[PDB]
RNA sequence: AGACCAGGC
DNA sequence: GGCAGTACTAGTAAAGAAAGTACTTGAC
DNA sequence: GTCAAGTACTTACGCCTGGTCATTACTAGTACTGCC
């Protein structure tokens, strides 16, 4: 970070959504589609996984915006799956929804009033009106004359319940969600689920449905409605059933079910006013990721492909067979018996894939890890690149004792002296001393080691002798030669001086102050970092062997809080009982009983 | 269990405000307690 | 043709201009904005009028001369909203202009608008029943349906504005 | 300064419509143009859109089209970009909405 | 402290394909800084004091037609003690194309040793 | 994500309430050593008057409004208080809510105002008796909790690093602890 | 170039324009320049002096 | 132009619901430890950047020391914002908040 | 096949054999020291199954 | 980058 | 002199000893 | 509706330093050689 690039937008919130096959092809960069990585003399073939299209790849220019491997930020693509295929993140609830609903009139199986008392009830929890919601309950075979008009009140009872909150000042148009409002929500969708799957007859039109089996993941199965109950089915006037199928069943349980899942799917008032479909549970369109992100497994010689490109090679593969076993239907009874039998054999197979895609263990087959568990775990991408990070700047080395420092310093060697370094902006006030730091040079104490330009530009003075590096220093403080760049000035990297903050740190940080601020005092002889005996309480930290951390901030919120804030002084107090943590331990005590003793003159 | 709590949010649709720091830290904001809980204003002479 | 935007823009502020805030938002912002087309705007911006800074307390007036500016929290810099009168030259289609001559050619007309903006009329554009002599010694004239040279002004229909490159160049045709 | 300054500060162009880090990129100019950040979902093919001459922009493919010219910079870790990437070939949408729009 | 390191030139070929790569130095002006550590047949002289930078050995390549050094990959300076010359065992005989180099490092006991 | 806000209302980060006053009484721990050690604040008042400096502070502080209060308080709940907690009618809220403790001087604790004139009543000893309590209800306004302190990770620090003092016929200890 | 340091970073129009008369850019052109001199805008003011004088006169 | 001007109006009519004004503001009246840290880190960027200084330099090279130089003097030009859970905030000024 | 199980410890069986666990059974000797490498000869393990495990007995 | 092995506090 | 057998070669295809909740299926 | 138990998925201290090994069968092909 230079703190003389500043940037002007943030990040106010985020949100979660489904892509929708309509985007992720205006989205892309190129579709790909032959299952073949890179050909001879390693050139990545045009249609494959690594593609000019999708990022320049190992010296070679990018061919949707034409930059190097510096510069070139990564591009997405797509497949185009033939059949419409279950995305295994959302196959639970498509399995819920799979069932608890008509295969006769493509309403769900319970009453449409009592599915209608559910979206009234989660409207109403859009907005900030959990005491509302219990009051609709008081709105209260039997004939459509009524239900009609029981629909009726307990639909204008909320719309007079949102346009009174909205306006005594409780809830915006975007609505109030609060977290004792999630308890309810989540508190009233399970007793929805729950409710939709306990259903014998659909109370729409009485008759029954075929129930649903799921053998696991990948495959579906309607069960055998019985003999008992298919004289239900002639008074109203085991099949491993398609994936294309299940999506035309619940396309249209969407349409005639819409008023109701535009509350489920949504925990804030729905701006936008987009329809929920079932097609956003299905996948017809896998993104490949950019191929910077997928670069292939480099170790000398030992060249292998990334764990994706074996995975997204059995889609590709498993997608061309497919479209070669419909290329005998153009041509057509046993060359129909037998391309069939296989043609739903791969069907399975291409779910399969983007099983393993996304997930490697919801994939039948030691086996290669998917995108879901890039993420999950210790060595995943939240806890081990997100929560925690490698830093630059910063130290590791043994500790040895030291008296003779202030007891809010700490003694760093001179080896990291010279590495770690600190960007000062020149002013009128640093040029006498930052003067001598530039022509000191990278390697004599106090020094610097780069100068960065007004431009950006970047300098090192690793390669330089001394008359070289004079000449640097007077153009040091010098008027800007563009107007563009006019309001900067140059920033010396000088080494850390006795002025300077340093973050120290011993694992494990079991309490905050395992994690101090010190002041520096550079010693002139060691490598090992060197600490105060007062220090030793806090850290928990004897010498035999302990290494601990030393960071070093980069900026003046940054040293203005290791300073003031997070200082060892402000430490002296620990904040779990309030008993101090510092002071002196071995020699010093058994000092203080002979000094202080009566026979001492 | 990432992407069991990964579902949950996308199947509500649900919009978080980045408060917590976990949140921030994700994202790369400043975080919301301590110094990061006020903004600093400065103070021009003209107009 | 030139029109008055009124625009409100976000802009920067450096650490030395925390005494002048409104003599750094004109040598940041504004004045590498003059003479130069802006997509936002509509054409070639001429110049600018009447700044003012909106104030970060809305409790405070517009009469008061001390006013806050939002510092980034990572970097020194102040972020603020403007209001200022953009005078902008903005051509259109259709429209019809008075060209100064600059360049007599062959194959494009290469004129002046205003002194200042360059334009050009090409050869297709240019009805047939026209004549171009040469200039054999050193770049003649060409020769209309008077049998006489043209010279001085030549008001065409605007044709096409290109605005891409460096400076904007304004295609003209010669049908009405 | 510890997590975001000092290990994967980058400064990554955001799409302010679409809320999307890693969709748009940068434009191929011509001769004397210099190039534009520009996005590809809120953008149109230019036989899709039958112009105003300036939000024409076109790829490294020669796939000149007119759309997305409202786009800025914010300071992200790479790493967010990658998480998108991963989200993506799920097909979960991450919307970054910034706030001066 | 000895540390042995073993330099192998034929890890990047298979079954009878001439040998690119040959342990000395070629024809091209290549820069005579190098004759300090190393000897007229590629390989360091014993009991040379290496630090980080300086080359262990010259080989000639064909391929690129430019004698190209390895050089010493550790920041912690060394002495050169023994050079093998680890010669393949096949029934047509070859040129050499491995070769064993330990160095010697003097880990005098400096403080934050443990004893 | 919880921290104390400048409601002195300590609370979770996305808003939601979890305590409306730091442990009821909003003063950190790293400052309430010697707030209750009145007899080592006695010998030393002329040193620690040169800290908490009372005079200087009068001007920016409100001292007429919470000394009141805290007076028709006191004497309300020494009149009752011998029927027990279902009986009170309490008529009065404590002063340390209905005032800004890090504002109105006086604005304390009840067991710091009942310790406070139970040692101002036993020992009666130049420092005279208002110029003492006048300095302790300085020393508790200054060690009221800042808003913005990271409570929450500081309440899980202060179990999390005891427990492993543990380590490193009934349940008892880190078992009790996961249960 | 193009940068935060150079550009505004969001750029809105406030209100539709409206066209100016020759009287209105004189009066302008003769209160820009005197609020200017009174710095690489030199070679704009160059320019401006250009349209300045083309409405009063002629080159 | 008619899009953006509502918007504006909206952007600027709430933020001034959320201002609390000067005589109606309830927080504490000294700065905190975060407030201190904040004031003396965001004012060192600014007099590293050639910010004008309101303070005489008696041989100060560290733009950390200059800054706390201007507090002793009460002569840093910066604002406190405290925000409120609401959303809403108040507005202190260095000046009118007394130290320790 | 025997060379592999020496430099890498797995236990490559079809016809798994009566151990429980199938990595880590061989381990370089160190010459680190003599009493270290006297140790690696008289040293007795458990198994890697009891490694991973959290009971105390 | 993984797996296993050997270690440090 | 040219035919066919082997021995190789490089080529492209398959790889049994922890404790908690949530859930469906399950008799009645 | 119902309690009921079986089943399925889920976590299990922090940081640091070394070292090693890493696809295999086979299958069709071009070439080597023994032969008549
Ligand atoms: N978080 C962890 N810390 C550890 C672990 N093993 C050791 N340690 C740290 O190492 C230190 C080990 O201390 P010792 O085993 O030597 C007990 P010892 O009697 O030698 O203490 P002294 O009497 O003070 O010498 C202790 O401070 C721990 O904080 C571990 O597995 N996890
Ligand atoms: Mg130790
Ligand atoms: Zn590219
Ligand atoms: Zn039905
Ligand atoms: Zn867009």
């Amino acid at each position: 970070m230079d703190i003389s690039k500043p940037v002007g937008s943030e990040i106010t919130s985020v949100d979660f959504g489904i892509l929708t096959a309509k985007e992720i092809r205006n989205l892309s960069a190129k579709q790909i589609t032959n299952p073949t990585v890179l050909d001879n003399l390693g050139h990545p073939v045009s249609g494959g996984l690594y593609d000019l299209a999708l990022g320049a790849f190992l010296r070679n220019l990018c061919s949707t915006c034409g930059l190097d491997e510096k510069f070139c930020p990564g591009h997405q693509g797509h497949i185009e799956l033939p059949v419409p295929c279950y995305n295994p993140l959302f196959f639970n609830q498509l399995y819920i929804y799979l069932r608890a609903s008509c295969l006769f009139c493509h309403h769900f199986r319970l009453k449409s009033v009592e599915v209608h008392r559910y979206a009234c009830k989660l409207r109403l929890l859009q907005y900030g009106l959990i005491d509302e919601s219990y009051k609709l309950d008081e709105i209260t075979d039997i004939s459509s004359t009524l239900l009609n008009e029981l629909k009726s009140k307990r639909s204008e009872y909320v719309d007079m319940a949102i346009a009174k909150a909205l306006s005594d000042g409780r809830t915006t148009e975007r609505g109030s969600f609060t977290a004792t409002v999630n308890d309810e929500r989540k508190k009233l969708v399970h007793e929805f689920h729950k409710k939709l799957l306990s259903r014998g007859k659909c109370d729409n039109c009485g008759m029954f449905s075929p129930k649903f089996r799921k053998d696991g993941f990948t495959k579906i199965f309607e069960t055998a409605l019985n003999e008992k109950q298919i004289t239900n089915n002639r008074v109203k006037g085991s099949t491993y059933i398609l994936s294309t199928e299940v999506k035309n069943i619940l396309d249209t349980v969407f349409r005639k079910e819409q008023c109701v899942l535009q509350y489920v799917f949504h925990s804030r008032p729905n701006l936008s006013r987009k329809l929920v479909k079932a097609d956003s549970f299905f996948m017809d369109v896998l993104v490949v990721p950019p191929t910077r992100f997928r670069l292939p497994s480099k170790l000398g010689e030992e060249v292998h492909e990334n764990s994706q490109n074996q995975l997204l090679s059995k889609v590709l593969t498993t997608s061309l067979l497919i479209r070669d076993l419909n290329d005998d239907l153009s041509k057509l009874l046993e060359d129909r018996r037998v391309i069939f039998s296989r043609l739903m054999n791969a069907f399975v197979t291409i779910q399969n894939d983007v099983n393993a895609f996304i997930d490697s263990t919801k994939a039948q087959g030691v086996p290669i890890p998917g995108v879901k568990q890039a993420l999950e775990k210790k060595e995943g991408l939240f806890r081990k690149h997100m929560m925690g990070k490698r830093v630059n700047y910063a130290a590791r080395s043994v500790i040895s004792p030291d008296p003779n420092i202030e007891t809010n310093e700490i003694g760093v060697p001179p080896v990291f002296a010279v590495k770690l370094t600190y960007p000062e902006p020149v002013t009128a006030y640093n040029i006498a001393e930052l003067r001598q730091a530039v022509i000191n040079g990278p390697d004599k104490w106090p020094g610097a080691t780069q100068i960065q330009n007004e431009d950006g530009s970047l300098v090192s003075l690793i390669g330089m002798s001394v008359e070289q590096r004079k000449a640097l220093a007077n153009q040091l403080l010098t008027p800007s030669s563009n107007v563009s760049t006019h309001t900067l000035n140059k920033k010396v990297y000088r080494h850390i001086k006795n002025r300077d903050v340093v973050l120290m740190n011993r694992q494990p940080t079991l309490h905050k102050a395992s994690m101090m601020g010190h002041k520096v005092r550079v010693l002139p002889n060691e490598k090992t970092l060197r600490l105060h005996y007062a220090n030793t309480g806090a850290y928990n930290a004897d010498f035999d062997g302990d290494e601990m951390n030393m960071h070093f901030p980069q900026n003046e919120n940054a040293r203005a809080e290791a300073l003031n804030l997070a200082n060892t002084d402000s430490q002296y107090l620990t904040p779990t009982s309030g008993s101090p943590v510092r002071g002196l331990i071995q020699d010093h005590i058994s000092a203080g009983v002979w000094l202080t003793s009566k026979d001492s003159f | 269990t990432t992407c069991q709590f990964l579902t949950k949010a996308v199947l509500d649709n649900e919009r978080e405000q980045l408060d917590s720091p976990s949140a921030r830290i994700v994202v790369g904001k400043l975080n919301n307690v301590g110094t990061g809980s006020f903004d600093v204003l400065a103070k021009v002479p003209n107009a | 043709c030139i029109v008055r935007v009124p625009i409100a823009l976000y802009v920067s502020l450096a650490p030395m201009y925390l005494e002048n805030p409104l003599q750094g938002v004109m040598k940041q912002h504004l004045n590498p904005l003059v003479m130069k087309y802006n997509n936002k705007v509509g054409g070639v911006v001429l110049g600018y009028e009447g700044l003012k800074i909106l104030d970060a307390d809305p409790l405070s007036k517009e009469d008061t001369s001390e006013k806050l500016i939002k510092i980034t929290p990572d970097t020194p810099f102040g972020f603020t909203w403007c209001h200022v009168n953009l005078y902008v030259w903005q051509p259109q289609v259709g429209d019809v202009l008075e060209g100064y001559i600059f360049i007599q050619s062959a194959s494009h007309i290469g004129l002046l608008i205003h002194d200042a903006f360059n334009a050009s009329i090409k050869k297709n554009n240019i009805p047939v029943d026209w004549t171009f002599v040469h200039n054999d010694v050193e770049l003649g004239h060409w020769v209309d349906s008077n049998g006489e040279p043209i010279d001085g002004k030549l008001r065409f229909t605007v044709r096409n504005v290109h605005t891409t490159g460096r400076v904007v160049s304004v295609d003209g045709t010669l049908i009405s | 300064d510890r997590l975001l300054n000092s290990s994967d500060y980058t400064q990554a162009s955001v799409c302010r419509e679409c809320g999307s880090i890693l969709t748009t990129q940068q434009s191929v100019p011509r001769i004397g143009s210099i190039s534009t950040v520009c996005c590809r979902r809120c953008s149109m093919r230019f036989e899709d859109a039958k112009i105003d001459d300036s939000q024409i922009w076109e790829d490294g493919q020669g796939n000149k089209f007119v759309g997305g010219n409202e786009t800025t910079t914010v300071a992200i870790p790479f790493v967010l970009k990658y998480l998108d990437s991963e989200l993506s070939a799920m097909g979960i949408r991450l919307r970054y909405n910034v706030e001066p729009k | 402290m000895y540390k042995t390191e073993k330099v192998d030139l034929a890890l990047n070929r298979n079954r009878g394909d001439p040998i690119t790569q040959h342990f000395g130095f070629g024809n091209d002006e290549w820069p005579k800084e190098w004759l300090e550590k190393l000897d007229e047949d590629g390989l360091p002289y014993i009991g040379t004091y290496v630090e980080e930078g300086d080359p262990i050995c010259a080989y000639f390549d064909d391929t690129l037609n430019k004698t190209k050094i390895k050089t010493y990959h550790s920041s912690e300076p060394a002495y050169i003690e023994e050079v093998n010359l680890i010669g393949d065992e096949s029934n047509k005989f070859q040129e050499l194309q491995t070769v064993s180099i330990k160095y010697r490092i003097r880990r005098t006991p400096q403080i934050g040793d443990k004893f | 994500g919880v921290h104390v806000s400048y409601d002195n209302s300590i609370r979770d980060a996305d808003g939601t309430l979890v305590q409306f006053m730091y442990g009821g009484d909003a003063i950190d721990i790293t400052k309430e050593s010697h707030m209750t050690q009145f007899e080592f604040c006695l010998d030393n008042y002329y040193a620690l008057l040169k800290k908490y400096n009372p005079s200087a502070l009068i001007e920016h502080l409100d001292v007429e409004s919470a000394l009141k209060y805290s007076k028709k308080t006191l004497k309300y709940r020494k009149k009752h208080s011998k029927e027990p907690h279902y009986k009170q009618s309490v008529k009065y809220d404590p002063v340390l809510a209905k005032y800004n403790p890090a504002k109105y001087l006086g604005s304390v604790s009840e067991n710091f105002q009942d310790k406070l004139e139970s040692f101002l009543d036993k020992n009666s000893k130049g420092v005279n008796e208002k110029k003492f309590r006048a300095l302790m209800q300085l020393k508790y306004m200054r060690s009221l909790i800042n808003p913005g302190e990271a409570v929450g990770i500081i309440a899980s620090q202060s179990v999390g690093e005891p427990s492993t003092q543990m380590t490193l016929n009934v349940t008892l200890g880190i078992p009790r602890l996961r249960e | 170039t193009a940068t935060t340091l150079n550009t505004p970073v969001v750029i809105h129009a406030t209100q539709l324009p409206q066209h100016v008369s020759t009287d209105e850019v004189l009066q302008f052109l003769e209160s820009f320049i005197d609020e200017k001199e009174n710095t690489n805008l030199s070679s704009s003011i160059s320019q401006l002096k250009r349209i300045q004088r083309d409405f009063k006169g002629l080159p | 132009p008619e899009d953006f001007q509502q918007h504006e109006q909206i952007r600027r009519k709430t933020l001034k619901e959320k201002a609390i004004p000067k005589d109606q503001r309830a927080t504490t009246p000294y700065m905190t430890k975060y407030e201190r840290a904040r004031i003396l880190g965001t004012r060192a960027l600014q007099i590293s950047m050639n910010a004008p200084v309101f303070v005489d330099l008696e041989g100060e090279t560290d733009p950390l020391r200059i800054a706390m130089k201007e507090l002793a003097e009460k002569k840093i030009p910066l604002v406190i914002r405290r925000y409120l859970p609401d959303g809403s905030f108040e507005d202190w000024s260095v000046e009118e908040l007394i130290v320790d | 096949k025997m060379q592999y199980f020496l430099s890498t410890g797995n236990l490559v069986s079809q016809s798994g054999l009566d151990l429980q666990q199938v990595s880590g059974y061989t381990v370089v000797a160190e010459k680190i020291n003599f009493y270290r490498f006297i140790s690696h000869f008289r040293m007795v393990h458990r198994g890697s199954f009891f490694a991973q495990l959290k009971t105390t007995t």
